[PDB]
């Protein structure tokens, strides 16, 4: 029935700055409101109650307010410890209870230059009949970047694989690899491979090829 | 040649909480439904094990009316085999039942723009309720390992819980006003009977 | 100190069936609201039963007929009996308490278990090693890596020469194929002039398939 | 088709006590209670109290608490109120009204007020005697002028009981009638007066009868004005 | 007990106009036990509002009621001649309690009045008391003073003055005023007026006359 | 003996208004209640509308607010006004007389049926 | 409201077998229970009420029989008139009364 919908779906800030999280509703739902926090491998942990008392054990700089479809939740001070996942509950109807989509928050941290290799797949397994070619990005800030595969000058689709890291402590940088799946007797066949990737750092996409 | 007190009923300054129901008798007397058919369309209007068209056709030793006011989402909860928090702990009807269930929305009488606090609901009991069966007692309720003697805290709340209606909320949390009857018939001669 | 310990977790066939618990202290199950809340890999929350102090249970329309929640006074449990287990029901589920004092809301959480029904069975890791461009670069040469692939259970841990490297370390998450089995990567940045002289290796370890392979990752010219 | 018929208007002395009547018809009478209210000449109205009509339930104003009592016979549908003690200041028209304010068979409240009334009932307290119009002529002054009109009446002092009818020239002149209210005096006795306009030229042409029909004491006076 | 205060106690307005009525209450009264009153003169009074918002059987929609709490208000769109009467407010929230009410007159140009002045008829004389009478004809404002000058010195306490209801035609108002003596001061002084003091005069106006 | 028969069915465009008739014969026909039942290969057997002898009416929390039923006891004629017709208003509509023998309640007969299509 | 299941979905039947119907509820009903029999292209028509109560005119073939949630109709012996569509309605709950998916019984 009740959809809650968040606002961003992810924002960056810096240590002592202010944050604001929407939460709409699809009808109204009173004051029957509550947030909470779930960081990485670990269970949520109620913030906030009827849309505005404070649990017990909270710190102070935890706030919220609203009624009917418009919600907010502020963070008077951010501080390190406050950067994990947060989520809108709603519980007008007594037995069923629903989610947001949540809202990741995030570091903030200047641009910085991707860097970009490959790899060419290796002979010691490729008896077995399958080759991998792996493309690499590495220490980019922000997560935001468009990579396309670019073989025999061609567009391919439906065949690759992305992983993303969290966001290190130390640099606050992400780190992306990305394969290609393909078989033995299509891997001979051409010799043009190309990793086009697409981020704010750089100016014009960058490619880097092997054969 | 008496007239039952219908009006009294449903014309009423003041409903009960939940939590006490208010039951009344009503018997030796000339029951007219008509007054109940001319009124305004209602919210909900079923009865249970009797038509709505045969009534004025039917005799009965008995007529007990029970009313109460809830909000908008609860209503469904007032009819046989249910289950929820009014009618596992407020008020329960029973699977065999003999009777009608008329609701109508009161948002313009029992709702203030601060909030009404007097209407208030139980949320929390050892066991469910039996079949017309009330509980107005006001103990502090033991959810720990540790009893608290009459004093709240932790694992030690209040059974009961106000409503707060307030004339801007939607129609699923504004006051609604239920009136129950359970019509009665045993071995003993008639009483109520309609013209 | 309002304690939940959730036990039961683990790796079912599609079709079978499995039974969750959850031991509570400082409280007890029977005089409280409970519930269960799985959350679907990389997805959000989602609700599945609640069951209230006098013995009544609600269920959501997804797990409706399959699942059953009960208690045990005796014990201070609560159980969740799943049947007729799907793919789509694999998350991690968790056990909270909850208070209708002032709307309804969860104040305590249990660490959560992990439900995984799948149809494949426990293989090991293969891994092939990331050669590099074996060409001279300008900047550091930051090609070594190794890729293991096609092992279900993933409590993997990829080291680089016994963990004595603590820096450029970078192994990425484990991503799932279309074939269902899982699939892993591992990345890390040398000075090109320490090419020859280090000599990077790859310790991978699947405890369920006891497995310590190593590739060597030697550079390929 | 709702009607409530009271009893006729009644004259008491200090010390007495009166029992007022009330009549209702078209309606079932033991599904409502019935309500009195008075108006005292000139005045508001206050309530006095109430009584079901099915059980005999009585509620009663405080100020009224020993005084009054209130009785109902279903056998011919009709209402009662006695009040005892009667005091000088107790001279008001007694009400009778259906209510719809207090539930006959339980006794709660109900969302209404008093939906049908009866006609009114005057009653008099007074330590006085029937007596009669001392009518007394008023003239126009000798300066007939300033329009050519003039104002004339009659004087009805010294009366008891209220109702007096006052007419003149048995209804010749009906425009241009003033006829005021009666006033109390401090003897216990009434007084009225009525003045007529008629045009100055018209004094000499026309005669001017007053009629005075006091019914109680049956004294029909007829006189009438000239000029003096 | 809840005391209920109507306000003003007078209301002229003229036909046509929309009129507005307050009630207000000591303490807080259940919009569920308010009710409104109509009182033409010479008749009993009737229903108009019940539960502050609902009209009565037979009552035109001219007649609105609004209000919660402690203020409640009573709103008449267009006057019509039959709407103008005394208009009362009660509740049973608590016991059983009527406001002092509210009158709605109409409204017209300023009048100014006629003075008169009688003597003292020769009958009544003989019996031994005196009778002087001062009429004001036809004004509007009903706002009058009339004061008796006997020779050059006021007089007090000994006199009573009635006045009639708004005519029909004209509405407007009559005034009269009596003076009560006995022979034994009658000829005892000489010069007799009364005096008038009005708004739509411009000067008090004082007719006078003599013994004889 | 106890007849029904029916009348008005046809085509009506969507958002348009139909009215249908139903003639009773062979029984008292103020003294029985008349129910309106469609029916639908979707969905089978709908009770949509029932009117007393009362001057008492019911409808579902499907139609309501839309149709509306009507008695005429001179004319022994039931009829259905109905507004606002959407495209699953079309099925075969019976008019259906109602009785019951202690509590329990029944439809005794029925007509032959008319059939509206909205589309 | 009340969902009423019926099993089994389609019958195939003989002359002179003896058929059985079920129906089943949501929910305790007790005996308010009706049952129908509709020919193609045809009204329905009324068989048994109160869930063991033989309607007048309605030949003695069929019986009915049950209380709470389950009920069942029987025929003794199946004439050639006896193939149609069977519903089982509830009266317990009004005035929304629900019907049945419905039972046909084929000819084999
Ligand atoms: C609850 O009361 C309403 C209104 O009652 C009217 O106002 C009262 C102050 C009093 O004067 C009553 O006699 C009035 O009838 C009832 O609604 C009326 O019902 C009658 C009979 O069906 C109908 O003719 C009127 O039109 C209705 N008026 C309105 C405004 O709805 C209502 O029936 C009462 N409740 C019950 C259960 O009887």
């Amino acid at each position: 029935d009740i959809v809650m919908t968040q606002s961003p779906s992810s924002l960056s800030a810096s240590v002592g700055d202010r944050v604001t999280i929407t939460c709409r509703a699809s009808q109204s739902i009173a004051y029957y409101l509550n947030w909470y926090q779930q960081k990485p491998g670990k269970a949520p942990k109620l913030l906030i109650y009827a849309a505005s008392s404070l649990q017990s054990g909270v710190p102070s700089r935890f706030s919220g307010s609203g009624s009917g479809t418009d919600f907010t939740l502020t963070i008077s001070s951010l501080q390190p410890e406050d950067f994990a996942t947060y989520y809108c509950q709603q519980s007008s109807d007594p037995p069923e209870y629903t989610f947001g989509q949540g809202t990741k928050l995030e570091i903030k941290r200047t641009v910085a230059a991707p860097s970009v290799f490959i790899f060419p797949p290796s002979d010691e397994q490729l008896k077995s009949g399958t080759a991998s070619v792996v493309c690499l990005l590495n220490n980019f800030y922000p997560r935001e970047a468009k990579v396309q595969w670019k073989v025999d000058n061609a567009l391919q689709s439906g065949n690759s694989q992305e992983s993303v890291t969290e966001q290190d402590s130390k640099d606050s940088t992400y780190s992306l690899s990305s394969t290609l799946t393909l078989s033995k007797a299509d891997y001979e066949k051409h010799k043009v491979y190309a990793c086009e990737v697409t981020h704010q750092g750089l100016s014009s996409p960058v490619t880097k090829s092997f054969n | 040649t008496n007239l039952c007190p219908f009006h009294e009923v449903f014309n009423a300054t003041t409903f009960a909480s939940v939590y006490a129901w208010n039951r009344k008798r009503i018997s030796n007397c000339v029951a007219d439904y008509s007054v109940i058919y001319n009124f305004a369309p209602f919210f909900a209007f079923k009865c249970y094990g009797v038509s709505p068209t045969k009534l004025n056709d039917l005799c009965f030793t008995n007529v007990y009316a029970d009313s109460f006011v809830i909000r908008g989402n609860e209503v469904s909860q007032i009819a046989p085999g249910q289950t929820g928090n009014i009618a596992d702990y407020n008020y329960k009807l029973p699977d065999d039942f003999t009777g009608c269930v008329i609701a109508w929305n009161s948002n313009k009488l029992d709702s203030k723009p601060s909030g009404n606090y007097n209407y208030l609901y139980r949320l929390f009991r050892k066991s469910k309720l039996k079949p017309f069966e009330r509980d107005i007692s006001t103990e502090i309720y033991q959810a720990g390992n540790k009893p608290c003697n009459g004093v709240a805290g932790p694992n030690c709340y209040s059974p009961l819980q106000s409503y707060g209606f307030r004339p801007t909320y939607g129609v699923g949390h504004q006051p609604y006003r239920v009136v129950v009857l359970s019509f009665e018939l045993l071995h003993a001669p008639a009483t109520v009977c309609g013209p | 100190e309002v304690q939940l310990v959730e036990s039961g977790g683990g790796l079912v066939q599609p079709g079978g069936s499995l039974r969750l618990s959850c031991a509570a202290s400082e409280f007890i199950v029977s005089y409280n609201y409970m519930s269960w809340v799985r959350q679907a890999p990389g997805k959000g929350l989602e609700w599945v039963s609640v069951i209230y102090p006098g013995g009544s249970t609600f269920y959501a329309d997804s797990v409706k007929g399959r699942f059953t929640i009960s208690r045990d006074n005796s014990m201070n449990t609560l159980f969740l009996q799943m049947n007729s287990l799907r793919a789509e029901d694999t998350a991690v589920y968790y056990c909270a308490r909850v208070l209708p004092i002032n709307g309804y809301y969860l104040d305590y959480w249990g660490q959560g278990t992990l439900v995984t029904v799948s149809s494949a069975s426990t293989k090991g890791p293969s891994v092939f090693p990331l050669a590099p461009s074996s060409k001279s670069t300008s900047g550091g040469t930051a090609a070594l890596g190794c890729l293991v692939k096609d092992y279900f259970p993933e409590p993997v841990t990829v080291s680089w020469n016994s963990g004595a490297l603590t820096s450029g370390v970078h192994t990425f998450p484990a991503v799932l194929q279309s074939s269902g089995l899982y699939s892993l990567s591992s990345v890390v940045t040398v000075p090109s002039s320490s090419l020859g002289t280090q000599t990077y290796i790859c310790n991978v370890n699947h405890k369920p398939s006891n497995t310590k392979v190593d590739k060597r990752v030697e550079p390929k010219s």
